[PDB]
DNA sequence: TTTCATTATCGGAAGAGATTCAGAG
RNA sequence: UCCGCGGCGCG
DNA sequence: CTCTGAATCTCTTCCGACGCGCCGCGAAAA
């Protein structure tokens, strides 16, 4: 029922939301056309986790994924986004998993 | 100058210039050579008990 | 090829794609 | 040097430029482990450019 | 049967390949 | 400012 | 009756004088 086992080193059982089937499905078909996938969710731990879940639902290889953060809508921002990017942070992700 | 390519590619003359030197060297018809070259099929380099 | 970008809010996406 | 600051060029320049574009595109695609479909398509395009 | 928080809604000729027809066993 | 193309005419 | 080899067809590949005046065009990028 919980979807997590406190007695087995916190192994969990995530599963797509009963109302996001379409959303997740469209990314899977669209993923082949895209060369390099850019996860641009919020920099906080919740956003970081959404990025982590996307990466594990779309599959592929780590190198095919990149993490970018958009400052503002201004071109002086959407540009710098792909300029000095990075990848997802595990510590941040695990912090959110701990809270959840 | 020179350019170094990520993946090799054939030289057009040795295929289109009839008779195809490549095909007759390989004892394979040119049609198949074209199909594999432009990535329409696969060909077996090595097969043992397969 | 084409790059795939993913954000959280749809409204924000439409704005980024622009 | 054409009049008005423009230029007249041989087609060879266009062919070489297209080949360079395809080659650099292929390498930048390859170095990040893209799905096989697009890499094969771009390899085919590069072969076409060479031809 | 059942509880939590989070995110955001031309024509002509030659050559090569493929197909078919006739002769043999 | 060196090139190519399109048309026209001369033999 | 069934297969193999040669002929026949279909598809592909080349190549169609040589000089020389004119004319007016070619390309843009953020």
């Amino acid at each position: 029922r919980m979807g997590v086992d406190p007695w087995h080193n916190w192994e969990a059982h995530y599963e797509v939301l009963p109302g996001k089937e379409k959303v997740v499905s469209e990314l899977k078909q669209l993923a082949e056309k895209a060369d390099h996938i850019y996860l641009a969710t919020d920099l906080d731990r919740e956003g970081e986790a959404i990025a982590w879940h996307l990466r594990e639902v779309i599959g592929g290889d780590d190198a095919r994924y990149s993490r970018v953060v958009f400052n503002e809508i201004t071109k002086n921002a959407i540009r710098q986004a792909f300029n000095k990017p990075g990848e997802l942070n595990i510590d941040r992700v695990n912090a959110q998993q701990a809270r959840r | 100058g020179h350019i170094e390519l990520a993946s090799p590619t054939a030289h057009i003359w040795f295929l289109k210039s009839l008779p195809s030197r490549i095909g007759l060297l390989l004892d394979m018809p040119l049609r198949d050579i074209e199909r594999v070259l432009y990535f329409e099929s696969y060909v077996v380099i090595e097969g043992g008990m397969t | 090829g084409k790059a795939l970008v993913i954000v959280e809010s749809p409204a924000k996406a439409k704005t980024i794609n622009k | 040097p054409l009049d008005g600051g423009r230029f007249a060029t041989s087609d060879l320049n266009d062919l070489y430029r297209r080949v360079i574009n395809r080659n650099n595109r292929l390498k930048r695609l390859l170095d990040l482990a893209a799905p096989d479909i697009i890499v094969r398509n771009e390899k085919r395009m590069l072969q076409e450019a060479v031809d």
